């Protein structure tokens, strides 16, 4: 069973970094991509950024550059997301997406649980 | 920049009514459009893979087809267990959502 | 008034896949003998071949077939206790491993770069460090016979097979392509192996030619085949003294021992005016797609030094330039580029490439590869004939940022096998005459269905009848024999053309004989006759089996 | 070589052993219950 295990809900001031870390379990981590999604609280999915495990490529949307920083541990198959400099703004549910083929990844049949990232003074 | 254009934006229905919901993309020029159903507190799910083509674990109740720039997803007729936002999806360009 | 006559050896193929050989592997032949195919237009997707798969097969193959008869180096993962080289970049570590006898050990010194070591404990007097992955899998020294110069590879059909080439010197790689040409084997390909910039390539013939598989989504490596080669020359300055110690019965390690004169960082050098003009037509070649829009070239926004630096093979040492004074440019919609002055320049953009020896292969992971050090110093000179870009997605202000991209080797190898189609042939068919029973390979392909029933004892002669291949050749036979059997069942054995008693139903196709003879081609034909192949051929075996119940009873009346 | 004891903490025997680590240079002690 394909699974993704996201951690639990933090809570950050404006200007911290939070981490946010994907689990992945039941298929090989190096063959396909993991897209991290953002729910903000009632304004729709943003995409936010890929991360490709297999040589660690990335692309993150022109928004979200410079701020968002993504790697992976594949000794422990486990994804991470870094989000610098947080504004109020920046409250969302955080999710972990993989394509269902490698060959067509943004068909984001597999998701994991959301991670609430909360910013405020 | 590929905006999506999602309407309605609010559908009222009652249980067994035909719900057509309709996405308008920018540029199209390829049938790759998804819809997630998202439920309230749960991680949205895909129900049609390619503009037309059918996920597993979704009854035949789902359907939808389109090319293009416009794209028509239907539900032949709504159940009480369909309550849900559904959104469409063209690459990294979510829509806005339609609360059904 | 038709009946159906069944032609052995028509110039009609199918798309397939198999297993292409290499031809350095088995001598190649004078010439690829390509014979041009006139009014034939086929379509190619160079983004899904199947001979880059096998190409990427064959190479992740040859190279982990070199590696297998040498040393591994499992004596010397071992705590190792480093210091500054001062007699960082550098650390000379001293460690105990294992000699030829086993029953002594060896003290031995040698002088690491710090990105193959990871420390065991705080980093600061020596500190411990073990070698990097050595703790994960086993790291095999590459033997010093090892070829590291990239050998041009020529693949070659097997029987029954035809490579398709496309001639049109505008084809992006998608699409129908005219011009089509037939050749028996490729030209030579290079295993280059490099990230970000394409390396030893082939040129466009008219212009830069940008090609990816959808140029509007981020994941996409966006190739770009340029049409005159930008000329990078890259050196390792230091005077490197190589020394070696053995670990084991015959196996000798090799490693830097000292070096001679001052340390100097290895580096590349591309001019300045001929890489700005490139990334100049490359940049209005990219608002030809991206029209109303900013082109920006930046750096990689992240990944490993695999893929965020320039990985290359100078002479066996692998270096990773940082290539971030090459991809600093914007280009608007106004035809100005923005780091202007370019054009008069006589400066060189000096590009700092680190070394690093224990290379991790591919990804394989529980593979690593160490690259023994070459005394004196290393300079090497390639072309650059092509970028690998990748484009940054979400929402904009009517700006691409085209970022360096890489890794991923089956898109080094869809920029030289990109004009390339295998194709199967088919060489028996149908067709209506009024008949009633009672040059080179596929050079008619583009000919009427009446000037190619000529050359038929041509392309029946070209179906000539270690697992990779020898399944290919009980293939082709199989191939072979099946459609020999066919035409046996029909009464058609021995011929190339055979006249049958079956009429011809005009469901099937209800075009005259001077609309399909005279007018077109065996594909065409092909085409519009394959619906209904299931049953002509039914009736082909029914009617032969009533003709020999009948002529074994007119056989026995007397 | 094996110093096993009973699991008293037969069928299962308590047993440390001093193997061979990941760096070809230290020893690991360890414990497993074994049949
Ligand atoms: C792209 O192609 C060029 C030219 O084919 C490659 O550079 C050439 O590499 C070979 C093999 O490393 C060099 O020959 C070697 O020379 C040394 C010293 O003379 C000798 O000891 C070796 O046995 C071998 O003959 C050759 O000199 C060199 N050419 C130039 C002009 O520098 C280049 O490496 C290729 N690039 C890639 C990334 O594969
Ligand atoms: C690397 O370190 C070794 C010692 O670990 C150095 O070798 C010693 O160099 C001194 C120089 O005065 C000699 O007197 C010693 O006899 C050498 N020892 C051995 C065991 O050979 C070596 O010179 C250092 N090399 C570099 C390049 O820093
Ligand atoms: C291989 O060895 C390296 C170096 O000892 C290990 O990396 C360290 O692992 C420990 C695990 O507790 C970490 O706390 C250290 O921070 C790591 N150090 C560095 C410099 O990264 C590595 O984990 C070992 N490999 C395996 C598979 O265990
Ligand atoms: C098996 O034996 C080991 C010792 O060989 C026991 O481990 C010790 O358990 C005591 C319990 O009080 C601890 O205080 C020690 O620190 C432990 N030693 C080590 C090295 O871990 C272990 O508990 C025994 N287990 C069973 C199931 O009998
Ligand atoms: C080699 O072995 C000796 C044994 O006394 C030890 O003192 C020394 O530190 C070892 N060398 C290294 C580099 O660990
Ligand atoms: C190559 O293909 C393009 C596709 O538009 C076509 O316009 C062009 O004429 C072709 N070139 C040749 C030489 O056939
Ligand atoms: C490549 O050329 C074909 C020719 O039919 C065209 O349809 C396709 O859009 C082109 N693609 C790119 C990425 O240039
Ligand atoms: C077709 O390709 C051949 C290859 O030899 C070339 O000579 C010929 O001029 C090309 N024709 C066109 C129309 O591009
Ligand atoms: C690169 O240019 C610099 C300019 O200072 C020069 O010193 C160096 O030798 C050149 N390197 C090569 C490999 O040509
Ligand atoms: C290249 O050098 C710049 C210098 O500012 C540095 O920031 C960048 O990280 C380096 N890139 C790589 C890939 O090491
Ligand atoms: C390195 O130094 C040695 C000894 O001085 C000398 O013989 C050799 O030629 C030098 N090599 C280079 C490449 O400078
Ligand atoms: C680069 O291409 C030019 C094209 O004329 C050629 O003369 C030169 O030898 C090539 N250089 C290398 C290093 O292959
Ligand atoms: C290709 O078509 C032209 C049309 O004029 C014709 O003259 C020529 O003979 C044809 N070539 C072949 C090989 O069928
Ligand atoms: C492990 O090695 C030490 C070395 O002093 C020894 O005393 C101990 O008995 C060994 N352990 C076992 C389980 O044999």
């Amino acid at each position: 069973q394909v699974q993704l295990v996201q951690s639990g809900a933090e809570v950050k001031k404006p200007g911290a970094s939070v981490k946010v870390s994907c689990k992945a379990s039941g298929y090989s981590f190096t063959d396909y991509y993991i897209h991290w999604v953002r729910q903000a609280p009632g304004q729709g999915l943003e995409w936010m950024g890929w991360i490709n495990p297999r040589f660690g490529g990335v692309n993150y949307a022109q928004k979200f550059q410079g701020r968002v920083t993504m790697t992976r541990d594949t000794s422990i198959r486990t994804a991470h997301m870094e989000l610098s400099r947080l504004i109020s703004d920046d409250t969302a549910f955080y999710y972990c997406a993989r394509g269902r083929f490698a060959d067509s990844v943004w068909n984001l049949l597999f998701w994991g649980q959301g991670t609430l990232v909360t910013v405020s003074s | 920049d590929i905006q999506m254009t999602q309407s309605p934006s609010s559908l009222s229905a009652s249980v067994g009514d035909r719900v057509t919901i309709t996405c308008q993309a920018s540029q199209g020029i390829s049938n790759y459009l998804n819809w997630y159903q998202q439920k309230p507190g749960k991680a949205p799910k895909l129900l049609i893979y390619d503009a037309s083509n059918l996920e597993t674990g979704v009854p035949s109740r789902f359907s939808g087809s389109g090319s293009g720039t416009d794209f028509t997803f239907t539900i032949s007729g709504l159940q009480p267990e369909d309550i849900a936002t559904y959104y469409c999806q063209k690459y990294e360009f979510f829509g806005g959502g339609t609360k059904v | 008034n038709l009946w159906v006559t069944v032609y052995y050896g028509v110039p009609v193929w199918k798309e397939a896949r198999t297993t292409l050989f290499c031809a350095s592997c088995v001598p190649t032949d004078p010439n690829p003998q390509e014979m041009v195919l006139g009014n034939v237009t086929e379509n190619f997707n160079m983004w899904k071949n199947d001979m880059v798969d096998q190409m990427h097969e064959d190479v992740i193959s040859l190279w982990a077939q070199s590696l297998k008869p040498c040393v591994k180096l499992t004596p010397l993962c071992v705590t190792l206790e480093c210091t500054q080289v001062n007699a960082d970049e550098m650390k000379n570590c001293s460690f105990n491993t294992t000699t030829e006898i086993r029953d002594k050990k060896q003290k031995a010194y040698a002088l690491f770069y710090r990105l193959d070591l990871v420390p065991l404990e705080r980093e600061n007097s020596a500190s411990k460090y073990i070698l990097i992955n050595c703790n994960t899998s086993a790291i095999t020294q590459a033997c010093p016979k090892v070829n590291f110069d990239p050998i041009p590879i020529h693949y070659c059909t097997p029987a029954g097979y035809a490579i398709l080439k496309c001639n049109n010197k505008t084809f992006n790689g998608t699409g129908s392509c005219n011009n089509v040409s037939t050749v028996q084997c490729t030209h030579g390909i290079k295993p280059v192996v490099s990230t970000q910039l394409l390396l030893n390539g082939s040129l466009a013939e008219e212009e830069i030619i940008i090609r990816s598989e959808n140029l509007m989504d981020n994941v996409k490596t966006i190739i770009v085949h340029l049409d005159q080669s930008v000329e990078i020359v890259c050196t390792r300055p230091n005077n490197n003294t190589v020394k070696s110690i053995r670990i084991g019965p015959g196996q000798t390690f090799y490693y830097t021992g000292d070096i001679i004169g001052n340390i100097r960082e290895a580096h590349c050098n591309i001019s300045e005016k001929k890489w700005h003009e490139m990334l100049r037509r490359v940049s209005e070649k990219l608002a030809e797609h991206f029209p109303n829009k900013t082109i920006k070239f930046t750096s990689s926004s992240g990944g490993d030094l695999e893929i965020t630096t320039h990985s290359f093979n100078c002479r066996g040492e692998f270096f990773y330039c940082n290539t971030s004074g090459l991809f600093n440019s914007t280009y608007m919609p106004n035809g100005t580029y923005m780091p202007n002055g370019t054009n008069n320049s006589n400066s060189t953009i000096i590009l700092p490439c680190r070394i690093k020896q224990i290379i991790n292969m591919w990804q394989e992971v529980g593979r690593a590869m160490y690259a023994p050090p070459i005394a004196g110093n290393i300079t090497c000179n390639s072309n650059i004939t092509g970028l690998l870009l990748v484009r940054d997605g979400g929402k904009n202000n009517n700006t691409e940022i085209f970022r360096p991209g890489g890794g991923d080797m089956r898109d080094n190898w869809r920029s030289e096998l990109y004009k390339y189609k295998v194709v199967e042939i088919k060489p028996l068919g149908v067709a209506p005459t009024r008949c009633k029973r009672r040059l080179g390979f596929l050079g008619a392909a583009g000919s009427t269905m009446g000037a190619a029933s000529i050359t038929l004892t041509v392309q029946a002669r070209q179906l000539l009848s270690g697992i990779k291949q020898l399944q290919t050749r009980v293939l082709a036979i199989e191939h072979y024999l099946k459609d020999q059997q066919l035409l046996g069942i029909w009464g058609c054995s021995g011929k190339l053309i055979c006249c049958t008693a079956v009429p011809w139903n005009s469901s099937w196709s209800n075009k005259s004989l001077t609309d399909i003879w005279d007018n077109m081609t065996w594909m065409q034909w092909d085409r519009e006759v394959s619906n209904y192949t299931g049953i002509i051929y039914r009736l082909l075996e029914d009617s032969q089996n009533q003709q020999e119940r009948n002529e074994q009873d007119l056989l026995a009346l007397d």
